[PDB]
């Protein structure tokens, strides 16, 4: 009510974590911010046989990939590469 | 057969009128001045006190109910106007308070978070009323209660209006062991050093959580101890997490740090063994017809113009459509049925000075919703009702009173939104604050006193004037006018929406805009308890 | 049990009663004092207790000192054997 | 066989000792002091108001009370010091109304009446207050309620605090219906001129009696009615007996005056068709064997002495008799069995500081208590908690929690009586005013706070000096004793017992003379409702 | 929002250990020794008799149970071992009946059939036991009853221990009528003659089938053509159990769960393990937290003060979907165990969770300063708790049961719904060594106060025979030829065991609990 | 029990008596210490009412 909710998340991109504040937006959009740096991400899952793929859009640029959340790691496979995230576990 | 179609209400409004554009304009400042209000407020205690906190490890209560609830759940916060501008000097934004109805673990519950960076957590009397409204609210609709305990205890000054009364701070233990006994979980979470207040709050529930190193449970804190009985002993070994999980057995579960609480309260929520179950129909829920945002040019910001009722009953429920009873009798007063997000609801609004034919209009359709178990809405833009000579005659108030008997009576849900002037009798007959709905809420426009500024004026001009020539005295015209002009001024400022809600008066101002949202999730959150048979007094024919 | 016999049939050794802050003593290091006359009254909390001697002889000696802690349920005036 | 001899409590005390004359003497002054204002406040609003009032040929409130109640009959005033000094330049006898108990046609009522010589019958908060807490007692007690309305609505100045809130005025119509609802007569005399608020009580209430020419009911009087709309009427023509009772149809009888409206009030009342039974057993009734002036010496006026509450005991119980529940373990806390006019009751009285041991035993009473559905009654005498590192450890405050539950949670009808000190969470522990006691007396020489005026000084001391070192700041010892010394003072006005009646905190200050006569008629009038099961929630083992 | 991570309980043994092999072993033998015998109990009365009973075209009681229930649906008999050595030179084969719950047209039922070959159906006071038990099963978790009869009555040596108390055979007959008041059905099939007054049990059962020439209730075709007794005419067994099942589908019930319910989960554990963990010998001590880890879903445990009174362990699992609170021994109980305890049981009675109780108690924990500290009076609020609580309680011993602990672990005595015994348990008052010491000592007290002399060499020579005798009395099959602590359950079979008890149980709605005075 | 009487002196509870506590632990402790009137009424709290004898 009357406020923005903000959402603050940490990946494990390789041996470095990564800080990312996540905003709400009411329109369905998320605008997420790294360091110094601002995206506006929208996006939905849908699947195709057995294989769950994201279409995403970041700052206007859309893309698609197969997305695997396996354990505390999450795979994105696309034409471009395949990208390897690990989420923090909890001590 | 559901498919039959059906009218739907609401029309397309005119943009291109001035009276639009400017109704527009005056609700859109407005409400740009409640959200930077909203916001300066949520921004906490102060910098110095929010660098302490963090500094000492803790989380700030905002990170907590966020990473309590289930995520990209929506938060329905009560009351972030308490105590605005309460006290002269004293700043105290939430009240020092936070509630609001999450949903925690798929069920729905009421958070209570202290905010430690306002006064240490001491407990300002608005923060007592905030908090037995929440707990009151949670009991009503059956909800389970979670405490973030972080408080100093009672605010030293000003005790008398914490300590002693009724509705004062031993309300809050009533209120818990009642609600323990009838069922209703409790789960205290004593995420920092609570006080002899504090102390009981996690005795209380039926579940404690406390932090390692951070939470300390003390009947007395040092100082008082030293006060007391001069027993000079540090904080954590009078009270502390190893010691009440190991020896006192006060604690019932120990948590490294705030995110282990928050998860191990979670898994509490999950072992509760509860299942939601609902006595209403059900519907697929259908957006309105309208846009919502076209209520600022509909309604303005200017009480004395006039707007149909209908047009807010359009942009707010589901399709659109809208059943009206008795449309052309006591026209004044909109009666109908209608469905928000699939829930059926009696929707009872007001579009004129009420009259003996309104009331009785109203009296039916409650009794109408009584009988069936339907949810009743009430929008409130009274002004008052029919005063006069021929109108007394009738029996205006044999009328008015036995609307205001059979709200009172009434069992089914009921939810209260004033969109406009509440005031008189009036504010009684289409459910106050005083009558217990379930929730209140106010728009940014809306201004609530016992009458307009004016009329109270020549009320006690003629008085006065009337009393002293009857004595003999004289009554100058000039002292009439002085005493008039203030009069204006006071009714305008208690009227204002700030100042109704700086006292808890009103769960909060909403946006009109999010009007729907917030109405939908208090029905939802009000349809956990079972509805019980509604019994009324005697009817005065 | 009727006429109360039973009631007089209490004794126990002096103690303090409760943890707090001893103000003054009546009885010093050696002193002949009667049952019920004060030895020292302690301030715990808001109210005030003195200290009634339990038994008529005289005090061994004085466990505490005036601005001292005392625990609770702790000897304060040791009474030489008779 | 019920005739085994028993042995009796209680001792004679020593009047040639100088601590009871000296007792004596300060609570007889205290006694005296009590009886002189409370003829002041029944003298009423003033002797011009008085004048004008009888030359109206209305009867004077308390007349009008006498002549209502069954001849001979005690009655049982409350709060009769609401509203002393309350305001700083206002004077509300009373506060402007009278209730009390008293016996109607053989049956118990409860009485609200407005005097109409205290500014014309207008509504002051602490009004409303008083009006709601004796509809809260007739409501729990289930009582039929007679209204003597003649009152000139909510006083227009200080509206924001009379009109909006839940506890505001509109309880009262709340209260009315759901009483009417739950087979609760409600009887509304108008014996005069009522307004906007006073003209909805007699449409709600179940029988009206509204007097031939003074009684005048209208919606909105001739001053608000120009106001609102501009229309002149007389007063009436705009509300009166004879348009009332035949054109209108509110007035449900027709009475010449003052008397004939008593006369068919109580008329009314035989006609409820209502028999008084008893649940508990009875036996017959017989006094104490020892004087009850005594207490004046017993107790004194200075709270830094300690009484044995067993005298107080033996001096208000039927034959002195008492048995004793667990006499040698927590022995600080004093529980046990007696009788008072006949009706079992369970003592709970305090006679030092509170141990982990006394709040187990008064646990273990409360339940036995309401197992056997037994009134209790609470004696306070409390200064506060143990505190202590140790007593932490052995978890004093989750003794002192269970405690506090079995007192919230308990059913039986329960009566508190402060007899001295109250502090703390001894309050609420020994069934505060927050945990809803059917009644609530106490003596003219109890002291209620939050803590002693001295500790309290002393943590706010303690927390300032050592926030100031952290800080780097430097705090000057003189500043300490400069900010100690108001504390002493301001926490002593707080706690004075007029203090606390002025507002309603509690039904009113009595003679501990007269404190068999005041309890027996409490526990008489609390009898009328049925004993409910009591369900506990859990016990914190 | 379900998908919060949650840690899992359990640990992996090291098989390696010399420990492990041995306490495997002591298991594995004890199983063994337990199938062989249960073997040849399912053997039957004798070969003569079943050659008899087969040469008359009936159906062995076994036989019967199987075309009964639902095809493929796993049977739960109860009891097995009662009458094993009970009496000096008579065999008597699981008693002489059969009891279990199966599924019987997609509903569970209590099945009670005689055993003709043993005695020839006559009633022991065992079997009167365990009937009664049965009965006494059946109407706490209101399941219909099917009685087949193939009954000789009462036998009549031993009739003053069957016919006359109120736990005799006359409550058997009480036990019908009540369950058909409270509508729980009654169905009896009269598969075998009734030489005896056995009429009864079938004319008070709401429906009775009788086969044409094998069932007498005295002629088959006199009650099933004149007497009227007979509601159905069987031609042979089969055609009675046909019978049987569509009686049973014509009974309009359906079974309604109060309790929350979610997905099950296999434990991450072995159960074979236990073995192992457990052993044989009762002075080792082995964590409970293993057991629970390898019999709860998903090995997800929620544990409840955790570090106070630590001797006891108490939280929330799921078995098979089912919410339940477990309640195990890790040692001596002490005030803090059954404080906590007290206040689990509370929690639990009031969010309507059924109990699950692990017993491995070695008695009360005994001393000046723990007498002190109302050690007694603590280990009563934890017994009164336990007695007045009304939610489904199950009683499982997977070690000791000596004195009071037995009674606050939801011992025999406080009506759990179901009691199992793992074949290693041990129950008695007390240890054998500790009661020979007492009686020692007290009989040399008295003799000094009267002043006689008590031997040393006496006192040992009394002290021999209460150590063996102790002994005997808690082997397991003593206490399950009584039909105390109904059958012996291998513990691989436990979750499985517990699983079908459970799913029983929660036929009967759940009543809300009243406690009674908590001395505080 | 909801209420307890217990007389001074020959009413003694124990949940163990002497001879149990000494084979169970080896535990030497006399009848009245280890359970007596004044114990149970003064310290456990156990007993509810302290009785001189039979008759009271
Ligand atoms: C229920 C019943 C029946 C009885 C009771 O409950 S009787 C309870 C008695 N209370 C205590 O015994 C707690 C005493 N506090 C402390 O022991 C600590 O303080 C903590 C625990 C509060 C943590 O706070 P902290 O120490 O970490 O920080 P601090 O900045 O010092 O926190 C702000 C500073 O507290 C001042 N302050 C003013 N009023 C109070 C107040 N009522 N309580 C505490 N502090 C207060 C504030 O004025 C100043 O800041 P300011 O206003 O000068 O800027
Ligand atoms: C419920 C809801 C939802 C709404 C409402 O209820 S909105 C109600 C609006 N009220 C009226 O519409 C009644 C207006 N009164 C009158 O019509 C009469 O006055 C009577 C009927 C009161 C009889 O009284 P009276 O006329 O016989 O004598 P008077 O001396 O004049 O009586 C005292 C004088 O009244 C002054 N006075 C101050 N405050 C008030 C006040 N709030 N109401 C009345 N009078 C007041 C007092 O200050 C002065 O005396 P003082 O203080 O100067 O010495
Ligand atoms: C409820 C109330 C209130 C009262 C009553 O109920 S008063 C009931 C009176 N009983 C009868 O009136 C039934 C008399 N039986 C018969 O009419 C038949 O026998 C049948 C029907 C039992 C079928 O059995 P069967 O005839 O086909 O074979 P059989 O081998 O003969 O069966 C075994 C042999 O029965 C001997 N045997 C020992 N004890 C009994 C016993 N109590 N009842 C029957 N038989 C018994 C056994 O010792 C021998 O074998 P064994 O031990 O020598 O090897
Ligand atoms: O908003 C203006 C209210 C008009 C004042 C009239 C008073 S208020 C209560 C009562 N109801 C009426 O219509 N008239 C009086
Ligand atoms: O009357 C003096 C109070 C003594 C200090 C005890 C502290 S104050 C508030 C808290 N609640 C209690 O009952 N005890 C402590
Ligand atoms: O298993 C060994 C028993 C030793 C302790 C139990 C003793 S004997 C029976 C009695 N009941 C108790 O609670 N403790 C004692």
């Amino acid at each position: 009510l009357n406020i923005s909710y903000t959402r603050n998340m940490t990946l494990k991109d390789g041996k470095n974590n990564v800080a990312i504040a996540v905003t709400y937006n009411h329109d369905g959009s998320y605008s997420m911010q790294i360091e110094d740096k601002t995206f506006q991400v929208l996006g939905n899952l849908y699947s195709e046989g057995d294989c769950t793929y994201l279409k995403c859009s970041v700052n206007g640029v859309a893309s698609k990939a197969k997305l695997i959340i396996l354990e505390n790691t999450i795979y994105l496979f696309s034409k471009e590469g395949s990208i390897e995230i690990d989420i923090p576990v909890p001590k | 057969y559901h498919g039959d179609s059906v009218a739907s209400l609401g029309t397309q409004p005119d943009l291109g009128s001035a009276l639009y554009q400017e109704n527009y304009k005056q609700m859109k400042a407005l409400v740009n001045q409640l959200h930077e209000r909203v916001e300066h407020i949520k921004l906490g205690g102060g910098e110095k006190a929010r660098a302490l906190h963090i500094s000492r490890g803790k989380l700030l209560p905002r990170e907590r109910i966020d990473n309590l609830i289930d995520p990209g759940s929506p938060f329905l916060e009560l009351s972030q106007f308490a105590g605005y501008q309460l006290y002269d000097n004293e700043e105290v934004p939430g009240g020092g308070i936070i509630t609001g109805i999450g949903r925690v673990s798929g069920v729905e519950c009421m958070i209570i978070a202290n905010d430690a960076t306002v006064k240490g957590g001491a407990y300002y009397p608005v923060t007592v009323k905030k908090q037995l409204r929440a707990q009151e609210i949670a009991m009503q609709n059956r909800l389970p209660c979670i405490y973030l305990v972080d408080s100093g205890g009672a605010y030293l000054p000003r005790q008398a209006d914490v300590f002693p009364d009724r509705d004062h701070f031993g309300r809050t233990f009533y209120n818990q062991a009642i609600m323990s006994s009838k069922n209703i979980a409790q789960i205290a979470v004593v995420m920092g050093s609570c006080t002899a207040g504090g102390a009981y709050v996690p005795a209380m529930a039926d579940e404690n959580i406390i932090v390692r190193k951070q939470g300390t449970i003390f009947l007395a804190g040092p100082p008082l101890v030293k006060a007391a009985t001069g027993e000079e002993v540090s904080a954590e070994d009078l009270g502390g997490a190893d010691l009440h999980c190991r020896k006192s057995g006060v604690s019932d579960h120990w948590a490294l740090d705030d995110h282990h609480a928050l998860h191990l309260t979670r898994k509490v929520v999950r072992n509760l063994n509860y299942q939601k179950k609902l006595d209403v129909t059900i519907e697929p829920s259908e957006e309105p017809l309208f846009p919502a945002d076209e209520l600022y040019g509909i309604v303005g910001a200017n009480l004395k113009r006039s707007f149909d009722v209908r047009e807010v009953i359009a942009r707010i429920v589901d399709g659109s459509r809208f059943t009206e009873f008795k449309a052309f009798y006591g026209d004044t007063l909109v009666t109908g049925f209608a469905r928000i997000f699939g829930y059926p609801v009696g929707i009872v609004g007001n579009n004129g000075v009420l009259f003996s034919e309104s009331a009785k209009k109203g009296t039916h359709f409650v009794q109408l919703c009584c009988q069936r178990n339907i949810p009743l809405l009430f929008l409130q833009n009274i002004t008052g009702f029919m005063v006069g000579r021929e109108y007394e005659a009738e029996g205006i108030a044999k009328d008015g009173a036995k609307m205001v008997a059979a709200v009172a009576c009434a069992q089914v849900p009921k939810i209260t939104l004033i969109i406009g002037g509440s005031y008189g009798a009036g504010n009684y007959g289409m459910c106050g604050r005083a009558y217990s709905p379930r929730f209140l809420y106010i728009w940014p426009n809306a201004r609530i006193s016992v009458m307009g500024g004016e009329q109270a004026a020549n009320v006690l001009a003629t008085i006065t004037k009337d009393q002293r020539a009857r004595e003999g005295k004289q009554f100058s015209s000039a002292d009439e006018a002085a005493l008039k002009e203030p009069i204006i001024k006071k009714f305008e400022e208690e009227g204002n929406p700030y100042y109704s809600s700086a006292r808890v008066w009103d769960d909060g101002i909403i946006d009109p805009a999010d009007t729907r949202l917030v109405l939908g999730l208090s029905f939802s959150a009000a349809l956990n308890a079972p509805i019980e048979k509604t019994d009324f007094g005697i009817f005065r024919m | 049990y009727l006429s109360s016999v039973s009631s007089q049939e209490t004794q126990g050794g002096p103690l303090a009663p409760m943890t707090g802050t001893i103000e003054k003593v009546f009885v010093k290091a050696g002193d002949k004092v009667k049952a019920g006359d004060s030895l020292m009254v302690m301030i715990a909390m808001k109210m005030e207790h003195t200290i009634k001697s339990p038994k008529d002889g005289t005090v061994k000696k004085v466990f505490y000192r005036e601005g001292a802690q005392a625990n609770r349920h702790t000897p304060l005036v040791e009474f030489e054997e008779e």
